């Protein structure tokens, strides 16, 4: 009454409002997803880490404050920016702006794992993933703009933005991780954003990366990307839930393991060569062999934690597995090949193998000195790291039948004469155009889609000019508007600039009109 | 041979130029329709534009766009295609024809056609959307249909493509 | 516990000793595994928790459990499951710690994780699919 | 020990140290030190808002403001690209324009959410110890306050999941952010009254916080019949993400939502002796007036004044706004039927109190919204659309 | 090139990071970490809160509890000491013992004031734009909550200063710690009543937010005479720390000032249309219960129960209690005149709403204090001698 | 009135309510220092830096979360 | 400028040097110095303003101003004043910054310190003894 009342101090926990979410969606008969898929089984789940707004809110800005706390106080003061060895200095620039794109396209696949669920507690938990997404494209810019304010080269820290579009490794990276989620299948984003995505492959991008970056000098990245991770077990966790939904049904069950499969070759054929390239390429310092890091964590690990453990509900082994150990071995040693001849494409400073990572290359890769460690010293010798050299290596590939071809799905550089990974050039014409494709895995997928893959390649777009105007009209340059941002040695002196690059006279060629 | 910047270049500003003499919807519906025919997607009649296509066909849709709103009833842009047709009878047509198609060649043709031919502003955006996703589930599920059962030797003759390199 | 080490097995080799068991025909299909992956960031209550919880009452439970030191974050590998209960590190830290305090610094999982009352648990199950 | 290397770090090892030092230049190899410096600022100097988030849409150049080139690398079955202008009927010169004035990335969102989470829990365990609800309305907190409040966490919820296809489809990264933090806020506010229902429960012996009455009143009660039929559209009935977030947040939220959070449940708390809900409705409206901000930004400043489009995209928006407002009316004329319920109170809940908070409404509305995008309304004509539905 | 050193930092200087590492032993010297680990814990375990209050205060064994020992090194002229037992009447086994149950150190406490502090700024930026102020009722608005919710602020900033001498005499560090966050609520309370009326002088052309008048009716209105009487004693015509304390919160406070703040002007906001100062009053009552938690540990666990001078203790608190419960029922007889100017509302401002909420004051307050200490108190009788200042 | 009010977004920055301040104490003979000293002089001094509670919690809590993070954290 | 150095004057001289200036006569009463010492923290914000304000504009305006890198802390001396302008440094950060804001690396002062609207001042003047030198 208006005298007597229970006064025990009470408030409203997470969980209490959680229990209700469920009850929030209504009946009706347009309350379906807008997105087109193949998997129309019953998904009602339930939600692992209970989660309302207000608490995700109060968990996620109690992790920034810590953050932002050691950069810009603790580290600040301790001139940390600055204390990193110039090759993962550049490698960061790399790093953090292509996963920063990976990020951005996880917010859209996640909405479309939001708009694809059926149950209120999954449409909750997606929501918070999609919030997630958001703040790792945040945190992955604030790497780049700290680096961009304290460390010896802002340029290309502070413009990936545009000149990431000059370069043939950019392509790559808009599908490995980017178009590759949201342009398909919605309900299927928890197979390969989840299941694959951030299952096996974050744990090695994000994870392990900050293990180089310590051994380096770096202690920004794992300040930021040990947190930005922190995410992932709600995300993985999401992923798992619909899964199980996929594998409880038998007509969603049939199409699970060709998604799968299709999903890992997809991310693995890009992230494969392209990290383990710029983990060992890109540092001085080395934490272990590339190929140990994968079999750690993407053979053994997902591969027997989730996929074994998966096997006894009928989900098969990727079938391209066997061609991507080869990849994991060999595929970054070439594309190191195609990263260090195009080298003024990029964005980045790079630096050829010293003698003792030569010693370190051919100790874990027996045959790295007789083939790779070959061709850099030849490059050194001709030049490679001097402006007044007139040398660029991609002219010396095709004055010695070491073309470069660009897979027409993948995007991944591929240089036939000299690789040691998983591939093989397939050259087809298709209503009055070539297309070159470079494994079994790829031409199926182009063969069966074509209106899926029709990427223009840096050799169509650039044909025939000259690289220096190239790299002039996309902003590659820096603020002198001269001096190249990126650069084939590491040091302080003898930058390169527009006119070394044009008394090379390299002009692009159209690699399939030989065919 | 060789390529003109990729932004500005006198085959885009020619095409500019071509499109500033649209004045009707009608006249626009056909232009738009046309230069898809002739110029996207796997099937299309030409590669001679390739690297300037897409900012070519944004900009005839965005005077497509204008024309509409400048000259058609409001009523129109809600229901109607700017081919005078009914936009849900569109959607059904097609929606129809795509599963009435007897292989993944047949589905993915019409699939390909309607976009071709009613992509907005020719379709109103929410009418082209939800059948595009309609014809979207159909494709993929006769195309995930035994994904890995044709050899690629075979594919490439169902494709019909011209081998014309395989390394050994 | 030694195959649930860092380096274990394949890992021990180099040169050609590593590639001659990485490329052999059994290894080109993935294992089932009973393991579970925990990565913790390093941070004072983290550490506490490393020394305190689970190398005392979490390693004698399950004494399969490893512990790697990786600079930047601890990696944990077990056989079944590994479990951190909020309400015990809390105890210890002195200060107010729910679970979802304790994810603050929890920065990976390689098996099924989820949180139920005060407990963080990660586990070889397959939860919907084993019985 | 352990079986894998302790990997000495560069920063305080020694010897990794001084090989470091060896290699760092002595002087920096540029001066520009503006993360993304070429972005155009909408203020007077470039905020760090706009540096974190400005062009990390990859968006090629047939996306009108995208800096990159080509087609994408991998599109959906049939062609639909990964982002393009099929999108939208709107059109502009640069989809990046958009600018949230309360500059809102990932970091100041949840730092100020995080503020709100907290301090709720306190106020409620104070509120509780003071015994405060001993004074309120029994007929307002059970008949109406438990209901009808409660069946309007539907309409929120509903609003909340409207953004879905939104998130995925829209054009920029700005206007993505913007999109988000308002499905958050709206799915908050949904959590927010089952909160406050949650909290009565424990205070009040026999008051029952199930959803199954206010979810039986939100599905079947004539109140709020047109109510759910807008949002029923809104959310499932198109795809175009700029008719969404105008038709929700521009027009149904706006006129229906403040209605009934603002002139109905917050109000009417302040005539009944309600001292809890105003705790309540203060963060939906606050939230609201952040996402105004925004939403008026992207549909005001942008599509409605761009350069080449402004008044293309008006013929849409009015057409929408006819569209959306006829059923906002419509949610409302339903919605007034309530005040059939509630106990009299002179300029509150007689027709003259009704009339004006509905002047209020449609006048605000007016001002904030139609006069910006040149859709004529007559106010007048709107309050007495509704008043058809109350009763004398 | 700085005229000093450029000092080599030794956690990255290579040479000096290698000198520190030769010298740091290859193992820890002892095995207990927890600081300060001798404190006995009123808890499961010991918790930061004490680790870092605990014996901050250097006292001797001649004050109970103290761990040092011998006189003080400098003492007043004459011979006061720099603390000593001189400057309370109540005795305790152990000075030291008090816990807020909040756990309090400076932190936490300045963390939630922060998280108050910003959502006040934009709740009132939304509130403003939003014109909720529009349906207030102008004379609850004018010449009621101007006037005398204004006044009140002068109640809350004496009971902040009445604290200054409670900072410099008080015995232990965790008491001197909840005395000085009191202080500070108080004073902010006073600060929020101003900022209210700054923010409304802001939407209603002609308000005046000068405190000339709030100050006016303060020192000379009948209706807060007896209250300005009490808070000029309790503030300064004492020193005996505990008494200002206890008079201070646990009588005075607990019973004039929660009916003024909770029942007069809180309540009394939700009948009159108020949608404002409910968010004001929400920051008090959390405030009061707050610091209520701490005054309770210290008087009631601590001081009334104390194994030695438990009773001791309770014959001045029951002293003191009679004296201001008596200054309190003064300062509520002329209180409750007040309703003699607010338009009447069944339940709520007539005869029977009064004595209700009267009944809730005293009520409360001798289940919350006075039971307690063993003070006997018949509420029927407190509540009519309010009454008779109530005109009818 | 009930239907015309100023929409402008405003809230009260703290020098506006520290302007007040001075005005809140008032005069009562018993109005004067508890504690022995030598001087008497008249000491109606301004502050220099102008605070008010909620303000002073804002600025520490902004240190101190610096701190924390960088002794917790890095 | 030179005299405003962390070690000008009897600063420089070691040993004996030292100590017989140390211990003259003449030393052994303060003198009158016009000038302020201000103290900033290092920290992300701090840095900017040192590189950009104090030394850029702020020694334009007063060439007396002396910068020292005392590792945690910046050490800034200076005749007259010192004063930083925070809507100057929330232009250059990008990010609200209000002098209460400026405050929280401003570490100490020896002068007369005060902020007025957005500005925060360091300077000799002894404020309320000081007497105007203009009416304006
Ligand atoms: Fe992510
Ligand atoms: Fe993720």
């Amino acid at each position: 009454d208006a005298l007597k009342v229970n006064r025990a101090p009470v408030g409203v926990e997470p969980q209490e409002v959680h229990k209700w979410l469920q009850s929030f969606n209504w009946d009706f008969k347009e309350n379906r997803t807008k997105y087109p898929t193949k998997y129309h089984m019953a998904n009602e789940t339930k939600e692992q880490f209970k989660v309302i707004a207000k608490e995700y809110a109060r968990m996620e800005a109690a992790k920034d404050e810590r953050q932002f706390g050691t950069l810009l106080d603790g580290l600040t003061r301790l001139g940390a920016g600055n204390k990193v060895h110039p090759r993962w200095g550049e490698t960061m620039k790399v790093i953090s702006n292509f996963l920063e794109v990976g990020e951005y396209n996880a917010i859209a696949a996640s909405a479309m794992l939001w708009d694809s669920a059926t149950a209120a507690e999954q449409k909750n938990g997606y929501l918070a993933q999609v919030l997630d997404e958001i703040r790792h494209t945040h945190q992955c810019a604030f790497i780049n703009h700290y680096y961009s304010k304290h460390y010896h080269d802002p340029a290309g820290h502070n413009d990936a933005r545009r000149t990431r579009a000059i370069g043939p490794l950019w392509k790559g990276m808009k599908r490995v991780f980017a178009d590759g989620f949201i342009s398909g299948d919605a309900v299927e984003c928890s197979v390969n954003l989840q299941l694959v995505g951030e299952a096996c492959f974050t744990n090695p991008l994000i994870v392990a990366v900050t293990e180089w970056a310590s051994a380096n000098g770096d202690e920004i990245t794992p300040t930021v990307f040990l947190s930005v991770e922190t995410d992932e077990l709600r995300h993985m966790a999401n992923g798992y839930q619909t899964v199980v939904s996929i594998a409880n049904d038998p007509a969603s069950a049939k199409f699970l393991n060709t998604d799968l499969n299709n999903a890992f070759w997809t991310q693995q054929k890009y992230f494969t060569p392209v990290l383990g390239y710029l983990f060992e390429y890109g540092s001085k310092f080395k934490v272990e062999p590339w190929v140990k890091t994968w079999n750690r964590w993407v053979y053994e690990d997902w591969g027997g934690i989730w996929i074994g453990r998966l096997g006894k509900y009928g989900v098969e082994s990727p079938a391209s597995l066997r061609d991507a150990k080869r990849d994991a071995y060999w595929a970054h040693h070439d594309l190191a090949l195609a990263a260090y001849a195009m080298w003024p494409l990029g964005f980045a400073r790079l630096a050829l193998p010293d003698e003792e990572d030569q010693a370190w290359f051919e100790a874990n890769y027996p045959g790295w000195a007789d083939h790779y460690g070959k061709i850099f010293n030849e490059w050194k010798k001709l030049g490679y790291e001097d402006p007044k050299s007139g040398f660029i290596p991609y002219q010396w590939l095709l004055a010695n039948g070491h073309d470069v071809y660009i897979d027409r799905v993948s995007q991944v550089p591929f240089i036939p004469s000299l690789a040691k990974g998983t591939g093989s050039l397939r050259v087809h014409e298709f209503n009055g155009k070539k297309h070159s494709l470079t494994d079994d895995w790829g031409e199926r997928q182009w063969l069966i889609e074509p209106e899926r893959y029709e990427c223009h390649n840096v050799f169509e777009q650039y044909e025939g000019r000259e690289l220096s105007e190239v790299i002039a009209e996309g902003h590659g340059v820096r603020s002198d508007g001269k001096t190249l941002i990126a650069q084939p040695h590491t040091r302080g002196d003898n930058l390169w600039t527009l006119e070394d690059i044009k008394r090379a006279g390299c002009v692009f060629p159209d690699p399939l009109a030989k065919f | 041979a060789k390529r003109e910047p990729i932004h500005d270049n006198s085959i885009r500003t020619e095409w500019e130029a071509k499109i500033a003499k649209l004045t009707s919807v009608d006249q626009a519906t056909k232009f738009i329709q046309d230069f898809r025919l002739a110029y996207t997607s796997p099937f299309r009649k030409s590669y001679d534009i390739d690297v300037d296509y897409q900012y070519i066909e944004r900009k005839i849709e965005e005077k497509l766009s204008v024309l509409k709103t400048e000259k058609l009833p409001v009523a129109d842009l809600i229901t109607k295609a700017t081919t005078g047709e009914d936009a849900a009878a569109v959607e059904a047509t097609w929606i129809a024809k795509i599963k009435a198609a007897k292989s993944k060649y047949e589905a993915e043709r019409i699939h390909i056609e309607f976009r071709q031919l009613y992509k907005p502003p020719v379709l109103p955006v929410n009418v082209f959307l939800r059948t595009d996703a309609a014809l979207g589930t159909v494709l993929m599920e006769i195309r995930n249909t035994d994904y890995y059962g044709t050899p690629l030797e075979g594919l490439r003759k169902e494709r019909g493509v011209k081998v014309l390199h395989l390394q050994a | 516990s030694a195959h649930n080490a860092y380096n274990a097995g394949i890992m021990q080799k180099t040169g050609k000793a590593f590639a001659d068991e990485f490329f052999a025909e059994e290894n080109q299909v993935v294992a089932e595994s009973n393991a579970v992956v925990l990565v913790l960031m390093k941070s004072d209550e983290i550490d506490a928790i490393i020394e305190d919880i689970v190398l005392k009452g979490g390693k004698a439970k399950n004494p399969s459990i490893v512990v790697e030191d990786k600079a930047g974050f601890w990696w944990i590998k077990a056989d079944g499951a590994i479990e951190i209960d909020a309400a015990e590190a809390g105890e210890l830290l002195g200060k107010p710690f729910s679970v979802y305090d304790l994810l603050i610094n929890v920065s990976s999982t390689v098996g099924r994780a989820y949180t139920l009352g005060t407990k963080f648990t990660i586990t070889s199950e397959l939860m919907g699919l084993d019985r | 020990p352990q079986s894998s290397q302790v990997t000495k770090r560069g920063l305080t090892d020694p010897e990794r140290a001084a090989i470091i030092a060896a290699a760092v230049p002595d002087h920096a190899l540029d001066t520009q030190r503006k993360y993304h410096y070429f972005i155009q600022p909408r203020w007077k100097r470039l905020s760090e808002y706009e540096q974190l988030s400005c062009y990390a849409q990859p968006n090629p150049d047939w996306i009108a403001g995208g800096l990159d080139w080509g087609d994408w690398t991998q599109k959906f079955h049939g062609g639909r690209p990964s982002w393009g202008n099929e999108s939208t009927e709107l059109r502009t010169t640069d989809w990046y324009r958009h600018r949230d004035p309360a500059r809102r990335w990932h970091h100041p969102y949840v730092k100020d959410k995080s503020e709100e989470a907290r301090y709720t829990q306190r106020f409620l365990a104070a509120y509780s110890s003071e015994g405060s609800i001993r004074t309120i309305d029994p007929y307002w907190r059970d008949e109406i306050l438990n209901k009808y409040f409660g069946a309007l966490l539907y309409s929120e919820y509903g609003l909340f999941n409207a953004h879905s296809s939104v998130g995925r489809d829209c054009l920029s990264d700005t206007i993505r952010q913007t999109a988000v933090f308002a499905a958050l806020d709206k799915v908050d506010n949904a959590q927010m009254i089952q909160m406050e229902r949650l909290f009565i429960a424990k205070l009040v012996p026999g008051f029952d916080a199930s959803t199954d009455v206010p979810k039986k009143i939100w599905t079947t009660d004539p109140i709020y019949s047109g109510a759910r039929a807008t949002v029923q559209e809104i959310w499932q009935g198109v795809q175009d993400w700029n008719e969404i977030l105008w038709a929700g947040h521009a027009v149904y939220d706006a006129t229906f939502g403040q209605f009934a959070r603002r002139e109905f449940f917050q109000r009417l708390a302040t005539v009944y002796g309600d001292t809890l809900t105003p705790f309540f409705t203060a963060q939906s409206q606050t939230y609201f007036q952040t996402t105004r901000g925004a939403i008026d930004d992207l549909f005001v400043y942008c599509l409605a004044n761009d350069s080449e489009f402004g008044a293309h995209n008006r013929t849409f928006l009015n057409a929408w706004t006819e569209h959306y407002l006829a059923s906002s009316v419509a949610a409302l004329k339903d919605f007034v039927g309530l005040y059939a319920k509630v106990e009299k109170v002179a300029g509150a809940t007689d027709r003259a109190g009704v009339s004006e908070a509905l002047q209020r409404v449609f006048g605000d509305w007016k001002i904030d919204y139609a006069d910006k995008i040149g859709f004529r309304v007559d106010v007048d004509q709107k309050v007495d659309a509704v008043l058809a539905g109350y009763k004398n």
